[PDB]
């Protein structure tokens, strides 16, 4: 099966550089027209730039927004293809994908025939996370949203960088369970909501934890909700 | 620098209807320079149509491409569940660029949305920063309007709001809007007051909160 498969992505400060690969397989590379599109958090495909190529001269194209800091370039020899982020700006984070189009070849027979085919296969790599901010890493202060149908939540501030998890009573309780997308705050850092409706005659019989884990820094919360 | 645009921005269908989704151009793309894709959250795009008209491999039949020139189109038959997604027209002619993309959604019935609000936590404040929380519940249309009032006081650009994706239980949104405040400004003031508007609710809708109590 024809896959991509993108890394290098990580986190940069403004203005730091970065260095993409990209590997492919199961196609003649040297024929294949590279491309690198990115998507920011929330928004759409953005094409970003492309080389043609090695056979038809490999020229290359650019986004006008990352001409003159990304270079792309080439390893046939490897299946490799590159992209070198300069001069990094926070408005280039986001998920970063490898993709061409490429031909593949369908054989069937009959007892009275055999047919020879080939086809276009379009294919994307998994894409790499590119975070470019000046924030410091840092796990998330957890605050209870108190209740008193009922609704009870807690509260994930300040946090850096992506992802953070929430479970609830570990993972028992998931229906009626909302964990709203973080939003980016004017300190750089993420904040983010997780709420949950219950029965209001369950706020005095049962306690809700909701369980909060943030790898990049090893925390930890089991933060107890209460009326 | 052809530029593409997409009609809608969210296209609001039931499953089992057809849909029609728009791109065009600000100059003319050639038959066999344009494309469609599909992207459902967390997923890479999926190829479904290329040169305007040929479905790719592995694609249903209900998937269709038609246009020339700066007007095309995508048709979907019969929208399945797996088909409520992002769609994206792309060029590659002379430009290489992507369209802004089109979700469609489920149609559901309008839902009013239960309204809630939460005020600091007492740990949160001794840290010398507030925020108070409201949170609009499992409504339908996404269309909602939270409108924080501080003692009657109509705040302005000390919110950020959050929308879920589409439910993919009940077709859904959700919406949490937060206010933020210094422990200075939160402890000077009463009536922190939420008002929602949305199209299933007659009446505007506050949910509110005495600092005291």
């Amino acid at each position: 099966e024809v896959q991509l498969v993108e890394s290098g992505g990580g986190l940069v400060k403004p203005g730091g550089s970065l260095r993409l690969a990209c590997v492919g397989s199961e196609f003649t590379f040297s024929e294949a027209w590279m491309t690198w599109v990115r998507q920011a958090p929330g928004k759409g495909l953005e094409w970003v730039g492309h080389m043609r190529p090695t056979t038809e001269g490999g020229a290359k194209d650019y986004a006008a927004a990352v001409r003159g800091r990304f270079t792309i370039a080439r390893d046939d020899s490897k299946s490799t293809l590159y992209l070198q982020m300069n001069s990094l700006k926070i408005e280039d984070t986001g998920v970063y994908y490898c993709m061409t189009g490429v031909e593949r070849g369908d054989f069937w027979s009959d007892d009275y025939s055999q047919h020879y085919n080939t086809y276009l296969i379009d294919v994307w790599g998994k894409g790499t996370t590119v975070t470019v901010s000046s924030a410091s890493t840092k796990g998330p202060s957890v605050f209870p949203l108190a209740p008193s149908t009922a609704a009870l939540g807690c509260l994930v501030k300040d946090y850096f960088p992506e992802p953070v998890t929430v479970s609830w009573n570990s993972g028992a309780l998931t229906s009626g369970v909302h964990t709203f997308p973080a939003v980016l705050q004017s300190s750089g850092l993420y904040s983010l909501s997780s709420v949950v409706t219950v029965p209001s005659s369950s706020l005095g019989t049962q306690t809700y934890i909701c369980n909060v884990n943030h790898k990049p820094s090893n925390t930890k919360v089991d933060k107890r909700v209460e009326p | 620098e052809i530029v593409l645009t997409q009609s809608p921005g969210t296209l609001s269908l039931s499953p089992g209807d057809r849909a029609t989704l728009s791109c065009r151009a600000t100059q003319s793309v050639g038959g066999d320079y344009f494309a469609w894709y599909q992207q459902r959250p967390g997923q890479s795009p999926r190829l479904l149509i290329y040169g305007t008209s040929r479905r790719a491999a592995g694609i249903p039949d209900r998937f269709s491409g038609s246009g020339s020139g700066t007007d095309f189109t995508l048709t979907i038959d019969r929208l399945e569940p797996e088909d409520f997604a992002v769609y994206y027209c792309r060029q590659y002619e002379t430009s290489f660029t992507f369209g802004p993309g089109t979700k469609v959604d489920i149609k559901r019935t309008v839902a009013a949305p239960s309204v809630f609000i939460f005020p600091p936590s007492d740990e949160q404040l001794k840290s010398g920063t507030a925020s108070v929380v409201c949170l609009l519940n499992n409504f339908y249309p996404r269309e909602a309007k939270v409108q924080w009032k501080v003692d009657n006081a109509l705040q302005s650009g000390n919110s950020q709001e959050s929308v879920t994706e589409q439910d993919s239980k009940d077709s859904t949104y959700s919406l949490s809007s937060t206010l933020t405040l210094s422990k200075a400004d939160y402890e000077k003031h009463k009536v922190y007051a939420c008002e929602v508007t949305h199209q299933g609710l007659s009446s505007p809708v506050t949910k509110s909160f005495n600092r005291g109590e």
